[PDB]
């Protein structure tokens, strides 16, 4: 929400740290780690009916927006 | 989401459960498609966003079961499409662009019959009949003329491809209202109707005393185009 | 066999990499504009005129008894030759809308009047297709045929999308080549049928085709499940043996690798063929020519003209057949500022 850089979160927390005595700022992995549950495709669901023509699944998060092009040169690119 | 209401199990004609207080600041507006391309060609527009179409019309009709609270409840799902430029939402539209004679996006009046008559129109357009006369202009079932045709199924040249509710667009709905009174009053200064044909000058002179005018009272710096500030 | 450079006039945002033209009475015809049909040209379909190395554009008009086509993309050309009924026509289908939905509806055009004032009036008339119809696709190949001595036209070749059972919106954009079955396609009326023949392998795609006296060959293209480019030249030969056009093939030897190829006649049956692109990586850069008679295709490898260093080092590019050994090829120019006009013409001539 402060649109701050990741390299940047780690110094700012070794200084925390190092500084007074108590852990205040969680560290990296951990943070991704809780994260990841926010983004798309974590949350089990169901359709009734299943949808026409769409996938099964609802575990896959950011799909490629090429949306399968046969790379093939010949055709537009 | 603009707004989830209920529906158990009577008439319940509105419930609303929660209405979004703030539905303008972006903090309520979640992105879900980035592409790398320009708003003009139709090509590789349609080309990326075809399956979020296909999401769209099939989605609509059946219904969702997500686990919240504990309790697997049931969701259904309207879809009021806006957020458009009006060069898009022509586009989307497939109706030409821009500067047309078909001015309307909810009556088919042209200019000038909108001219004659003006709060007097009801509201036809929508999604499905204009696709009713892509078809008949593909088709052709009357061997007519280019524009014959061209005005008897109005102005539908092309294929549309999303369904939007074609409202208003609230943001501008002024600067062409602004400009208006700014000719009002450019034609006030210099009497007009006593004298049908201002000259290059006299209606830039004319603008010009109006605009040392309201500097003299209101104190309003000579603009260029009607923005949000002057206007107001 | 030479180049020669021409300028972009106006009108320069209207050609796109895929198109066709159809070559007739003079004055040739752009078809197949990006985008949706301006208000500047409710036609579509332009006429090429060709001064001092000018390349402009007017906006052909219609008849009134004339249906309406979509800027279809890529179709199968095919130059129904003046004879009975109506001289002379242009076959065209069915490519793919500018929004990716395919034709799958034939379209026929023919000339109507002319000028008075050098305007040459046209007519698009859709022929309705029944059947056991062909499928919607793009890239395929049309001909016309006469055998003893009713005419017919044949299809072969294209790929599609994914039919409507496993067509996942995440491969939604995904292409494979149709079943490789040829049909056969009655202009009147559009009783058309579907065929086989177990020399019919698999189905490729963008080989240009030639027919003549009612046998056809099928020259280099493009198969994706093997993902190589073959080189067996195909010949076929139907017989309109009524109420059955019973038909074989032959494969051949020699058939080049090329696809995408700029295929102008200058003769009765000799046909300068000069190739758009060798394999996947290089373009194809030489040219060639190819007659043909009973006895079969007659190759030769002409003059390849010195491209120019900068079209010799794009990567790729496409272009049409002007017709009588002259052709226009377009290669999309990489420089800043983009004009828009980001694209380079060449006149090549024949002899
Ligand atoms: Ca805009
Ligand atoms: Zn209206």
């Amino acid at each position: 929400n402060t649109f701050l850089s990741c390299s940047q979160y780690h110094k700012m927390y070794r200084t925390v740290k190092a500084t007074s005595g108590r852990q205040i700022f969680q560290p990296l992995h951990t943070l991704r780690n809780a994260e990841k549950e926010l983004l798309p495709g974590f949350h089990q669901f169901e359709w009734q009916p299943a949808l026409k023509n769409v996938s099964t699944s609802w575990d896959v998060g950011i799909i490629d927006g090429l949306s399968g092009w046969t790379v093939s040169v010949d055709d537009v690119p | 989401i603009m707004s989830i209401s209920i529906r158990l199990e009577g008439e319940d004609d509105g419930i609303t459960i929660f209405q979004e207080q703030k539905p303008n600041s972006e903090l309520s507006c979640r992105p879900l498609c980035l592409m790398f391309v320009d708003e003009s060609d139709h090509e590789t527009l349609t080309a990326i966003l075809g399956p979020v179409v296909a999401e769209r019309k099939a989605m609509m009709e059946s219904r969702l079961i997500i686990s919240v609270g504990g309790l697997l409840r049931s969701f259904r799902f309207f879809f009021r499409g806006t957020g458009y430029d009006e060069k898009m939402v022509r586009e989307m539209e497939g109706l030409e662009a821009s500067g047309s004679t078909y001015i309307c996006t909810l009556c088919d009046s042209t200019r000038a019959e909108a001219s004659q008559n003006m709060v007097l129109h009801s509201i036809t357009r929508s999604h499905d009949e204009n696709l009713e006369r892509y078809e008949i202009w593909r088709k052709n079932p009357f061997s007519e003329s280019a524009d014959e045709l061209r005005d008897r199924v109005k102005g539908v040249s092309a294929k549309p491809f999303m369904e939007t509710q074609p409202t208003l667009d609230a943001l501008h709905c002024d600067i062409g209202n602004a400009t208006e009174f700014y000719k009002i009053f450019q034609d006030e200064i210099g009497e007009v109707y006593q004298k049908p044909n201002p000259s290059r000058e006299e209606r830039r002179r004319w603008r010009s005393t109006l605009d040392k005018q309201l500097r003299k009272k209101m104190k309003l710096k000579p603009v260029m185009r009607m923005n949000g500030n002057y206007a107001r | 066999m030479s180049l020669q450079p021409l300028t972009a006039v106006n009108c320069g945002s209207l050609v796109q990499p895929g198109f066709s033209l159809l070559d007739l009475e003079g004055d040739v015809y752009l078809f197949g504009q990006k985008g949706w049909p301006k208000r500047s040209c409710p036609t579509g379909i332009f006429g090429v005129r060709i001064k001092k190395g000018e390349l402009k554009l007017r906006a052909i008009s219609f008849s009134n008894n004339s249906s309406y086509l979509p800027p279809l993309r890529c179709p199968a050309i095919a130059h129904f030759e003046a004879q009975d009924g109506k001289p002379e026509c242009y076959l065209i289908h069915g490519g793919r809308t500018p929004n990716n939905e395919l034709s799958s509806s034939l379209y026929m055009l023919s000339v109507d009047s002319r000028g008075c004032n050098r305007k040459v009036t046209l007519r698009c008339e859709e022929k309705e297709l029944v059947g056991d119809v062909p499928s919607a696709r793009y890239g395929h190949t049309l001909s016309v045929i006469n055998s003893r001595g009713k005419t017919a036209c044949v299809l072969f070749g294209g790929r599609s999308y994914m039919p409507p059972t496993e067509r996942t919106t995440q491969n939604w954009n995904s292409v494979v080549d149709c079943p490789p079955q040829v049909y056969l396609i009655d202009l009147e009326f559009g009783c058309c049928t579907a065929h086989t023949l177990p020399e019919l392998t698999d189905g490729q795609s963008f080989h240009v085709a030639l027919a003549r006296q009612d046998c056809v060959y099928f020259l280099g293209g493009h198969i994706l499940s093997s993902d190589c480019r073959p080189s067996r030249l195909i010949r076929l030969h139907v017989e309109l043996l009524l109420g059955s056009p019973v038909l074989t093939c032959t494969i051949l030897h020699e058939g080049l690798t090329i696809t995408s190829a700029i295929a102008s006649p200058i003769g009765y049956h000799e046909y300068i063929i000069f190739g758009g692109y060798q394999s996947e990586t290089q373009k194809r850069m030489e040219c060639t020519y190819v007659g043909l008679d009973d006895v079969g295709v007659h190759m030769e490898s002409r003059e390849p003209p010195q491209w120019t260093s900068e079209i010799s080092h794009s990567r790729t590019w496409f272009g049409g057949s002007l017709g009588k050994g002259t052709a226009l090829v377009a290669i999309p120019s990489e420089g800043n500022p983009t004009p828009p006009e980001a694209y380079h013409f060449y006149q090549v001539s024949f002899q």
